[PDB]
């Protein structure tokens, strides 16, 4: 039970970490970088 | 720490946003004769409207045994109030069920409960015998219908104990305590339930919300704000398709999923609609509706 | 310009007549809690190598 | 057809006489063959 | 007269009146001939 | 009802502006009793940012 | 300002003055243009004749 | 001050049509209360204020 | 207001309908004016008093 | 007494239609050669229209 | 000198006069006729058929 | 005799929610016929849709090959996108 | 009667007829009938809102 | 003149709001119907001839 609770807590931490990195990497330079990379991928 | 991330109180939505979101989700304000939102803000369909939609959609390809069961369920209180005329409607439903789907535990248990409310214990016995003859073994629902009919008609404690012991022997009802305590528990449950006329049971409470639109559209049923009691029709259809595609994961509740469900790490940020109000969408107009001929008359209660 | 109290007119709305980034909501709000040493109340998004 | 027969039986029972009426015996024989040899549930 | 000072100066008699109205409900019981203290 | 809207609606009846014989000198008005102020609602993020 | 009677909860001692439930409409209510709903047209015998 | 008008006839308010007859008893335009029930947040006034018919002045 | 009703030339902008609106009768004049017939001040005040009494007869007349 | 005068000769169009017939109404939208935007006549335009 | 022939405005003149509607609106608590029953049940069944 | 018919839906189905439903189902549809040109509302698969007439006219043959020779929808359904 | 039951009943329904979950009956059995989607409680948690390919 | 006309306009607007309309619609419809009543006369009627207003 403790291992399951700890694993769920780690998964929630990973979720919130991805959410916070979506804003950390949102610095206009890296954001434009990812945007033009996605544009070249779809094109 | 003292600065709150989320806030449940005070509220974050005025009165106009209630109507805006109600019209945005895709719901329609039906008249009271069709249905309304009860005290628990749950949508409730009038038995008359249930029988009407039954008569109109009994021939379509999407009708189902479960739909007939729900129609009998909606008719149950009217059957309890007037067992003379509403039993005719129940019998018509059973006739159509035999025409389309045939013998089924669902329809048989539904008509057994209908007879139990209508105070027809000979009819309940006949239905049980018909199930046994057709080969549909009596289920736990059938034995509980037996017990309810016994308690309602006035059959004695030993008469109900006979059916409970028969259910135990058959195995449809699983008991984890002594038989006496199990029967006591079932009888206390049925006594707290009561009937639509016995002034003690829950069914005696006829108070209703009587509101065409729920009071709080952002009411939560679970834990987080994303588990809203009222959602859009696209998301509702998503839930409906998930209930059938992933019916296996519903069987087990594991502590992993339990601790994952905690929304302490879920994002709670103000979307643009949290500032601009719910997006304005047109409501379903009813210009094609005929003029109300009895607009001056007052509509009565459901049951 | 100042045409109201901070309850209604924010401090970053004084330069609302000037064109550019001031016509948007600032990201950082240092006006609450402890006051800064240099008395900075708002800071906009870091555009490239410049920040307001 | 059996629903029509049930409606007719209800009509003829809603009115000694109900036993000696000549109409009750053909319907009786029909439903007797239906439930004895046929196996109608008779529930509805 | 500051904002808070004026607010309290105009609201304190109203607060006392509200407390009096609250105790009027308690006095309702002793008025009917059944003096009963408040239960918590 | 939102705080600024309810405040404006209350003040329009407090100051007596809704009366056709309203005179700036004569301060006459109506007594407005505001109820359920604890359940007043402002749109999101305002309770924290204002 | 002294003519406003604020009350946190719903209870209030001003029951003798009999306050009328003031009704007010906010200036926000506005119906944005929506798509004209399509419905069947009801004809006429004289129209079909001529 | 004296006034002596030349009336043409009874005129309808809610409809621009000029009535050809005049009846001093019947209301030229019946007016009904506003209470639908569809609106849950409709600010309810007092019952007698919402439901209060009027007299007939011409009679 | 509403744009579809505002653009209409037959529907004026002001839309007020009250209890005494049917009592207010309209007639046409030859010069183009409108002659209105309304209840008197005593009659309007009497109607108001009757409404007040009909409202207060249930809960008793307070101070 | 009084003078009801709109033009030089005191004549005007029939202001009241026939009993039962539909009345005529002026133009509410401003005299604009473009259909958009639809704008209600202001009071000064109403004065200019009435003369 | 000021004077009124019809009467001086007083706060209790148009106080009890409330708003109304042009014509009769369909109530929510009303006895539905057979035609209305058929119409509304048909609309409900149609939207349910599309959802299904 | 020419009749301009068009697909119509009940008002309970003409809500924008079902409109978005149909648009999504058509953009996800795998059928060959072009959705943008053929049946952009889905009047062949929807059960509640009914083909109703909106305008009525007649065409008379010319005296050379065998009194109006041109037909155009009028009144209800004039210049609409669904009258197809 | 038996032949009509076997001819109308499908493998999924005849499999899920006798199944019961931990919260009660199966959600599929409970929501198999929907007299308008406004009557559906929508009892799916936020961890199960997602749907795989 | 600005303050005086603002006062008279506010009084007329309050008198119209007590009936159910506003200064905007009242003024526009007066201009339309070609009544030609100055705000001073509108205020005088609102204060001393409520039936006429």
């Amino acid at each position: 039970e403790e291992e399951q609770v700890e694993k769920a807590r780690l998964d929630n931490e990973l979720m919130r970490w991805r959410r916070l990195q979506r804003a950390q990497g949102s610095d206009y330079d890296h954001w434009m970088e990812a945007e033009t990379r996605r544009i070249q991928e779809m094109a | 720490q003292f600065v709150p991330l989320h806030l449940a109180f005070p509220r974050r939505h005025p009165n106009s946003w209630q109507e805006r979101q109600f019209h945005l989700l895709g719901y329609v304000k039906w008249p009271k004769e069709i249905g309304f939102y009860n005290a628990g803000d749950n949508f409730e369909l009038t038995p008359q409207a249930a029988y009407r939609i039954y008569k109109q959609n009994c021939d379509e390809t999407f009708w189902t045994r479960l739909h007939n069961e729900k129609t009998i369920i909606h008719l149950l209180p009217l059957v309890e109030q007037d067992p003379g005329t509403n039993m005719v409607l129940v019998d018509d439903i059973f006739r159509h069920h035999l025409k389309r789907f045939g013998a089924d535990h669902y329809i048989y248990n539904a008509v057994m409960q209908a007879a139990a409310f209508a105070k027809d214990f000979p009819r309940c016995e006949q239905l049980l015998a018909e199930m046994r003859g057709l080969g549909l073994e009596p289920n736990a629902q059938s034995y509980v219908n037996m017990m309810l009919g016994a308690r309602l008609t006035g059959k004695p404690r030993d008469q109900a104990e006979a059916f409970f012991r028969e259910g135990i022997k058959t195995g449809a009802i699983s008991a984890v305590m002594r038989l006496d305590t199990e029967f006591q528990m079932w009888m206390n449950q049925l006594e707290r339930l009561g009937s639509f006329k016995a002034k003690v049971g829950y069914l005696s409470v006829n108070e209703e919300g009587a509101s065409p639109m729920p009071r709080d559209m952002w009411a939560l049923w679970g834990w987080h704000r994303t588990e809203a009691k009222f959602i859009s029709r696209k998301q509702m259809i998503s839930e409906q398709v998930q209930n059938r595609v992933r019916s296996g994961k519903e069987l087990v509740g594991t502590v992993y999923q339990k601790a994952r469900r905690q929304p302490w790490a879920k994002y709670n940020g103000m979307f643009p609609y949290d500032y601009n109000g719910p997006a304005r969408r047109p409501a379903a107009s009813f210009v094609d509706a005929p003029t109300p001929t009895h607009n001056a008359e007052v509509c009565g209660t459901a049951y | 310009v100042q045409t109201g109290s901070p309850t209604h007119q924010r401090e970053y709305e004084r330069f609302h007549h000037l064109p550019g980034d001031v016509r948007t909501r600032p990201q950082f709000d240092f006006t609450f809690g402890e006051t800064r040493a240099d008395r900075v109340m708002f800071a906009w998004r870091k555009r490239g190598d410049l920040q307001l | 057809c059996v629903a029509a027969l049930d409606a007719s039986l209800q009509q003829t029972t809603e009115n000694t006489q109900e036993v000696d009426c000549l109409s009750t015996w053909p319907l009786f024989t029909t439903i007797q063959f239906l439930v004895e040899e046929g196996g109608l549930p008779l529930g509805p | 007269d500051s904002f808070k000072e004026h607010y309290h100066r105009v609201h304190l008699p109203r607060r006392l009146a509200l407390q009096r109205y609250a105790r009027q409900q308690s006095l309702r019981n002793a008025a009917k001939g059944n003096v009963k203290a408040e239960e918590v | 009802e939102q705080l600024p809207r309810v405040a404006a609606v209350a003040a329009q009846y407090i100051t007596g502006q809704h009366r056709p014989d309203f005179t700036p000198g004569m301060i006459t008005g109506d007594h407005v009793v505001i109820v359920n102020i604890k359940d007043v609602v402002m749109v999101g993020d305002q309770w924290i940012r204002v | 300002l002294e003519k406003a009677w604020l009350y946190e909860d719903s209870i209030h001692p001003h029951a003798d003055k009999n306050p009328r439930p003031l009704c007010w409409t906010d200036p926000e209510v506005k119906g944005w243009k929506y798509r004209d709903p399509q419905f069947i047209r009801r004809w006429k015998p004289n129209e079909f004749m001529h | 001050i004296f006034y002596s008008p030349n009336v043409v006839g009874e005129l309808d308010k809610y409809k621009g049509e000029l009535l050809e007859t005049f009846t001093p008893g019947q209301h030229t335009n019946p007016v009904y209360p506003v209470d639908d029930g569809y609106d849950v947040f409709r600010k309810k006034d007092k019952e007698a204020m919402e439901n209060a018919t009027t007299f007939l002045d011409l009679l | 207001s509403l744009h579809a009703n505002s653009l209409a030339d037959d529907t004026p902008l002001v839309t007020t309908t009250r209890t005494l609106s049917p009592n207010f009768r309209a007639f046409a004049l030859q010069d183009g004016g409108v002659f209105f017939t309304h209840p008197s001040h005593e009659q309007v005040m009497r109607v108001g008093q009757n409404i007040l009494a009909e409202e207060t007869k249930a809960t008793g007349m307070t101070s | 007494y009084s003078e009801a005068r709109s033009n030089y000769d005191g004549t005007s169009l029939p202001a009241w239609p026939a009993p039962g017939k539909k009345p005529t109404y002026p133009a509410a939208l401003s005299e604009l050669r473009l259909p958009q935007p639809r704008m209600r006549k202001t009071r000064t335009e109403w004065m200019y229209y009435h003369g | 000198q000021r004077r009124s022939v019809q009467g001086t405005w007083n706060p209790w003149l148009w106080n009890y006069e409330t708003e109304r509607r042009r014509t009769e609106a369909p109530q929510w608590r009303r006895k539905l006729s057979e035609k209305e029953w058929d119409y509304y049940v048909g609309q409900y069944s149609a939207q349910m058929k599309q959802e299904e | 005799d020419i009749a301009f018919i068009a697909p119509v839906e009940p008002p309970a189905a003409d809500t924008p929610s079902f409109s978005e439903l149909r648009q999504r189902r058509l953009q996800l549809s795998l059928e060959g016929y072009d959705i943008s040109r053929f049946f952009p509302d889905g009047e062949l698969e929807s059960p509640t849709v009914t083909f109703a007439v909106q305008s009525h006219s007649y065409l008379d043959p010319f005296p050379d090959c065998e009194r109006r020779y041109t037909a155009t929808p009028e009144g209800v359904g004039r210049g609409n996108e669904n009258v197809r | 009667q038996r032949q009509i039951a076997e001819y109308t009943t499908d493998p999924p329904e005849r499999i899920m007829a006798g199944v019961t979950g931990e919260k009660g009956p199966l959600r599929a059995r409970v929501s198999g009938a929907r007299l308008g989607l406004q009557r559906t409680p929508a009892r799916i948690p936020w961890t199960m809102q997602g749907l795989h390919r | 003149a600005h303050w005086e006309r603002a006062i008279v306009r506010k009084n007329v607007d309050s008198a119209a709001r007590e009936h159910g309309t506003g200064w905007q619609h009242l003024r526009n419809e007066l201009g339309r119907q070609n009544v030609m009543l100055l705000p001073r006369s509108q205020q005088l009627l609102a204060q001393y001839e409520p039936l006429a207003f």
